[PDB]
């Protein structure tokens, strides 16, 4: 752009004798990042790019102290550091091209532009290795889940192609990466799942609960004569299934976080980070908070009725101090059903 | 392509110079060259070629970055798949003077001594697990409808009056469906009609043959894109993939002991009445080329063992041998596998085990004379590979005095298309072929085929795949993947096959003695590409054994597939797939 | 013979550069150049013979454009002091497409270059 | 060097000569190399050797980053490019005259140190670790042999406020001792087999407590050898031996009894405490190797300090050495905390792993923050010298020389002579500590553990650990999937301890108290192998106590641990009170 020398070399022209080129060419792409002249498409179309006046220097890395940018011939790069910069330069010129320049004379000053056509395109990709291609520590590449670094060093957890149904898009690996890797596990990681997403919030997990109904279609409290069997089922009409509906409580103190844990705030964040990320169909997670006396509205109109079920919070009209309580429930993170029906056909005779 | 990145730079240099010799100050001298005109071999050949190497190699590496840690599918090992030979078709075999005989045919029959080509040679190649045969072949295969209108088939009255069938034991005599399955409902119906068989009634009037033990028919192995789907469903293949056609499970086809209520002169009946309740379409014709007796597959696997010209120095020898550097083998022939060597100095120096055998930490707990194989690619223009390989502790001892190291080297050959082979029998077994054997070469062979390495996605997308990670999947996640990754002969027929799929969702099964967090899923779709109820069961059948495998890292996982046949249909298959414990 | 002049000029420049680069001097290519030790200049070993071969070898390796080649050395013992010059006469043919020389017929043009060798003190 | 440089050139020469020329007949229909011949000028000779010399250095830079990105991306799951400091157990003794409400306030401490090497001294990290009380006394105990193999201690002291000071913290004084290798582990093995302690009272000085309402057990292990692997199955935010060490987290058998002492009156404490079930084996010396108060072993941590220096350009690399690093401090630790005085934001710094997404996707009020370093070598005399690089859209444009910059960093010291010394000088821990103390360097300081994984082929297995699934099937896994973390020290003792035979998997159902079906599994590990270690009875006990805590592998599992020896007499089970609230 016109703006890139106009931002860099016209304003901040005091560090050019002591500038790092790796720093410099980074700040070039940060200078025009929106539709950048993307350096990967260099393999056909350096025409209409207008890159920096680096070539002709013969420099090693971060040696760029010379800095001359014209404005007129529709291209910045016109640099020939003469008698220095012998970057691989070994021998004199051959016979026919000296006769083309006649005779290694001041016409070489208009010939080095052609002659440096290779060293133009080489130090491009030499930089491209160092900063974007295979170095970047996932810290220079530093993208917004776009970089091939992220897609390589993230897919080992096992999310390629699965961009379906992820509302807050896949970026919160950054804590969960070792913890999502040990298989069939665990209990501890859910506390980290809280600690990332909101500070100051403390929690404990109880391993089992008295889960109830599931209502069964044969009632069987009348005996059979023809087919009456015993072994396991001792019950009446409702059953309790303990077996994997683990239970969580939370501990905050700041009403911002408390109204950050309203239905509306950050409650939907954990609801996403479970049901497609870490648990899926293993379990069901029951939620609860225990806080102080009341932070409560009134019974008015259309849509904020439910803190789940419970509603209180105007009976305190009198007392000057308070007490703690438990807050409410939030439902299991579930995914279930029956689809409808019964079938017609069969598998195989072997 | 190698020519692709070549063609990038061939554009690039000219588009550089057209901006230069126009107005830019190298037109002080080279405008005098291009007005006079310089498409020179002096300048334009060599200098473009000089830029072309760097526009090839560094460009091609940095475009893709084929990192080293992508070589760990090696320790997962299905990955011998990356060079699949030509599917030589099922071969055929006639009678040989049927009189009191029972054939006994070992495998390893080299065939096709005839088909040399223009720049092509004769290809010798092997069979896989040849079968003792029994001399009889009925020659009329006729659809016949009943007075009650039910299309039935023909009797076994071929060679019963000539041979000692009391001496010949008839159990499980297979037959792969012949060239009427090109009507691509023939193998569909005729197999799925045998999902609904009834018994048999034959008139022969020859008190010779009273057996049981009805066989597996077949004819799946025509296909080879449905086939790798059934391949990785038995991770457990680790030795059986080494000739790689695995005819041990036979692609399950059963009919049980089918009882001949055999009848006297004139009376008969070979019913399959349950599917035969719906007999053939009028556009399903009959043809006397459902002739299927001795259909045995061969693959394009050639053999040799080159000269031990080894070793001096270090591991960098990679076996360019004059049997392969023989010219007709130079041009096309390559190497598939390298087995069984390391017999120099003593009888046991560095056997070919330790390249794969070690799979963990106690490397210092390892005795000496051990091994590793590394690999490469080869020549630009072909799929060639080269194998720098060496020892583990004796090269750390540095004595190149080990010479008589053996070689067991298998390989195959490339070609050019528009081939059509020349079928002959090359070799005959001793004292068994009373008369010789003709070869019919039932269909056309396929090509060599190679996996997609052309994508960091489509390379690492399998590196995920083989896990217990299926926790939520939908129909976008399946049709996109990785069913495409098992499809390397990628046809528009195949494109019509995969793209049927529409809707996938999960629900949760809860029958119990005790709790049983269980589940089971549902998908089946449109009636066109994989639309025959034969192939609607067959391509289904390759899928189910995949779907059973990835089941659980915890016992709360449980799969059963119901499947909605057409937009108007219904089907379930499975039985509940209770894996034994898999943490 | 403008093309011939261009080829002779090219060869002269190339020859001068190789002569200047002493054989060992170029680090990148130790092979490049001609061995021309001061000692050889100081005194005559029958140097003409060996020098001719050395030059021929370097030319063959270094300049592929030349086709027919003949090198003759005339040692002038008469020169003394920082002198004792060696006359190198190079007869040449051009392989190049024009190839205007004796063996590449092209136009028949035997190009030649004459140089004198000196010693470094 | 120049050989593989020249090998690159001569590879490329033959490549571009024949493999890149002659293998393209369709582009030999567009470019010829051979039949055109050499050009007349010296124009081929320069440009082949120029273009290929470029690919030389490009090859060489390509031969760098597989040693770098592989070294870095494999630092994200595991955290094993570190080192370990040295350590040895601390013992302290206050003045007995100052016992009058001698409640230990272990907040701010020191270590004691020693001149070493070129006059170098030590500053180990102190413990701030909790000690509730100093004791009354430990006495010169005698393992008093009895009709049932019993062998008693003796403790007791009275100059103080023991109706009120013991009223503070007798209660869960989960307070141990330590002893030697065949010796203490034997007493662990009896801690699972303690009888009633029928005569339960300390002798001598119960004039002033007069009330025994509280019961206080003990328990301890050698916290150097095994405990890294138990301190290796956890999350990604904890210090190596600064989390696990000072945290009361360990699996210690603090078996606590309740029995009233039966004694003659006038006996201020009866001298049996030690009722047991087993014959105490002989060939074992008896002594007072039983310390009441002695704090945990602790390591080196300095608190390194320097100047913040802000330059635009310094952010790319700067690689600073602080002041006293140059004064002979041979090592630092990684970067602890960065702050400073900025302009818009006064100070904003977030570590790069825990980046809370301005550049990610949470996008609310947690700004652009970089904090990231390497440890990359190039060092004249060591193998690590590097300082950070972190830089994004902050204000280095208008303030190139000013930013929020103020740091925190600790350190250690590596290049040191092999001297096993006493922690003698700098006894000035005692400054909070209204009573002065005594200082006992109790055991040998170790060596700093920095031979990590050395060659690359092992990090392949370290990456295999994920997809190659859990080492809990067939015991080829538990052979292999056992870390070489023990092999970092390379005790051949431990190398013989890895003689593990096939684990056999089962499952079951346990009925609960309140009558519910609960899932159980059943591993069946077989030891098989005698001359496992010194004592099977010692080692398998102290080894199962390790290995069962490393059995966190699901959430709704009642555990399973049944150790089966070779059929040499017995089979040892393990189970805990795994409850809807808490595991046992």
């Amino acid at each position: 752009s016109q703006s890139a020398p106009a931002r860099l070399i016209t304003r901040y022209r005091k560090q050019l004798p002591y500038i790092n080129f790796y720093r410099f060419c980074q700040l070039l792409e940060q200078s025009q990042p929106d539709q950048p002249p993307i350096g990967s498409g260099w393999q056909a179309r350096q025409e209409a790019v207008r890159f920096c006046p680096y070539p002709g220097m013969g420099f090693p890395a971060s040696e760029i102290k010379d800095a001359v940018i014209p404005e007129e011939s529709h291209l910045p790069p016109i640099v020939h550091v003469t008698f220095m910069g012998l970057y691989g330069v070994t021998s004199p010129l051959p016979a026919h091209y000296i006769s083309d320049i006649a005779q290694q004379r001041e016409g070489h000053e208009a010939a080095a532009d052609f002659l440096d056509i290779f060293s133009h395109r080489l130090i491009t990709q030499y930089y491209r290795i160092w900063r974007k291609y295979s170095y970047p520590a996932t810290f220079e590449a530093g993208g917004q889940d776009k970089t091939s670094q992220y897609l390589l060093g993230l897919a080992r957890l096992g999310i390629p192609g699965c961009a379906q149904n992820i509302a807050t898009p896949v970026s919160r690996f950054l804590a969960l990466l070792p913890l999502m890797l040990l298989p069939g596990r665990t209990a501890e990681g859910l506390t980290s799942l809280v600690t990332l997403l909101a500070p100051g919030t403390q929690a404990r997990v109880w391993h089992h609960d008295r889960r109830r109904i599931p209502l069964k279609t044969p009632l069987t409290m009348r005996v059979h004569h023809p087919v009456s069997l015993k072994s396991r089922p001792v019950m009446g009409d409702h059953a309790t299934d303990v077996n994997g509906q683990v239970l969580l409580q939370l501990s905050t103190q700041t009403g911002s976080e408390v109204q950050g844990w309203l239905p509306g705030g950050h409650l939907y964040s954990d609801l996403l980070a479970l049901l497609h990320v870490y648990l899926g169909s293993r379990l069901d997670v029951r939620l609860q908070l225990c806080v102080e006396r009341s932070l409560l509205p009134d019974a008015r109109l259309s849509c904020r009725p439910a803190a789940g079920s419970p509603q209180l919070g105007r009976t305190a009209v009198m007392r000057t101090q308070a007490k703690i309580a438990t807050s409410a429930a939030r439902v299991m993170t579930i995914s279930l059903g029956r689809y409808q029906r019964v079938q017609e056909h069969y598998q195989r005779k072997e | 392509l190698t020519l692709r990145y070549f063609d990038a730079e061939m554009r690039y240099l000219r588009e550089a110079g057209k901006a230069f010799a126009q107005a830019h100050p190298d037109r002080a001298a080279m405008l005098d060259l291009d007005k006079a005109g310089t498409p020179d071999p002096c300048v334009e050949r060599l200098f473009e070629g000089f830029a072309f190497s760097m526009g090839r190699l560094r460009q091609k590496i940095d475009d893709d970055l084929p990192e080293l840690t992508e070589s760990l599918v090696s320790m997962l090992w299905p990955h011998y798949l990356r060079t699949i030979p030509s599917l030589s078709v099922v071969a055929l075999t006639p009678r040989l003077s049927v009189m009191k005989m029972a054939e006994t045919v070992p495998a390893g029959l080299e065939v096709t001594s005839r088909p040399v080509g223009p720049g092509n040679t004769v290809c010798r190649y092997r069979t896989t697990r040849a079968i003792p045969l029994n001399p009889l072949a009925v020659e009329k295969v006729v659809m016949t409808t009943e007075p009650d209108g039910r299309s039935v088939l023909k009797i076994g009255f071929a060679c019963s009056e000539l041979a000692d069938w009391s001496q010949v034991d008839l159990h499980r005599l297979s037959l792969y469906l012949a060239a009427e399955a090109p009507v691509s409902s023939t193998l569909h119906l005729m197999m799925t009609k045998r999902l609904a068989a009834l018994y048999l009634r034959l008139p022969g009037n020859d008190e010779r043959i009273r057996i049981d033990g009805w066989f597996s028919p077949g004819g799946f192995a025509e296909e080879d894109r449905l086939w790798p789907k059934g391949d990785s469903a038995f991770s457990g293949y680790q030795l059986l993939l080494e000739y790689f056609t695995f005819r041990e499970k036979f692609m399950f086809v059963h009919l049980n002991g089918l009882e001949n209520v055999s009848l006297p002169a004139g009376i008969s009946g070979f019913d399959l009445e349950v599917v035969l309740s719906q007999p053939w379409p009028a556009d399903l014709p009959v043809t006397d080329d459902a002739l299927c007796l001795h259909c045995v597959p061969v693959i394009n696997l050639f053999t040799l063992e080159a000269d031990p010209l080894i070793i001096n120095g270090l591991e960098s020898e990679y076996l360019l041998r004059p049997k392969r550097l023989q010219d007709g083998y130079t041009e096309i022939y390559s190497v598939d596998a390298v087995t069984g060597s390391g017999r120099t100095g003593s009888a046991e120096y560095v056997p070919f085990t330790s390249f794969r055998h070690r799979g963990g930490m106690l490397r210092h707990d390892a005795p000496e004379r051990y091994y590793h194989t590394r690999v490469k690619r080869g020549v630009t223009g072909m799929y060639d590979t080269w194998l720098i390989l060496g020892g583990q502790r004796w090269e750390a001892d540095r004595m190149p005095e080990r010479e008589t190291l053996s070689l067991r080297i298998t390989g195959t050959n490339g070609q050019l298309p528009r081939r059509a082979l020349q079928s002959t029998l090359l070799d005959r077994c001793e004292q068994v072929l009373q008369a010789p054997v003709s070869v019919r070469n039932l269909c056309k062979p396929t090509l060599p085929v190679y996996p997609p390495t052309e994508d960091r996605f489509h390379w690492r997308v399998m590196s995920h795949l083989g896990t217990g990670f299926l926790n939520m999947l939908s129909s976008a996640e399946v049709l996109r993947g990785t069913l495409a990754l098992y499809n390397w002969r990628d046809d528009e027929l195949n494109h019509r096959r995969l793209d049927a799929i529409l809707a996938v969702q999960h629900h949760r099964i809860q029958r119990f003695e005790k709790g049983f967090l269980l589940r089971g899923l549902d998908v089946e779709v449109t009636l066109d590409g994989n639309g025959f109820a034969g192939e609607g069961d067959i391509h289904l059948f390759g899928e189910m054994l995949n779907r059973f495998l990835a089941l659980y890292a915890d016992m709360n996982q449980f799969n059963q597939l119901t499947l909605i046949v057409q937009p108007e249909g219904k089907c379930i298959r499975w039985k509940e797939n209770h894996n034994p414990r898999l943490p | 013979v403008g093309e011939e002049e261009q080829v002779i000029l090219s060869v002269l420049d190339n020859m001068q550069r190789i002569l200047n680069t002493r054989a060992g001097s170029l680090k990148h290519l130790p092979d490049y150049g001609l061995p021309d030790i001061t000692t050889i200049l100081q005194g005559m070993p029958g140097t003409a013979h060996q020098l001719m071969r050395v030059l021929s070898d370097v030319l063959l390796k270094y300049e592929p454009r030349i086709k027919r080649v003949d090198v003759t050395m005339q040692e002038q013992t008469q020169p003394g002091e920082l002198h004792y010059v060696i006359d190198a006469e190079l007869k040449d043919a051009g392989l190049v497409r024009y190839g205007t020389t004796f063996i590449p017929e092209g136009r028949v043009l035997l190009r030649h270059l004459k140089q004198q060798r000196y010693v470094q003190t």
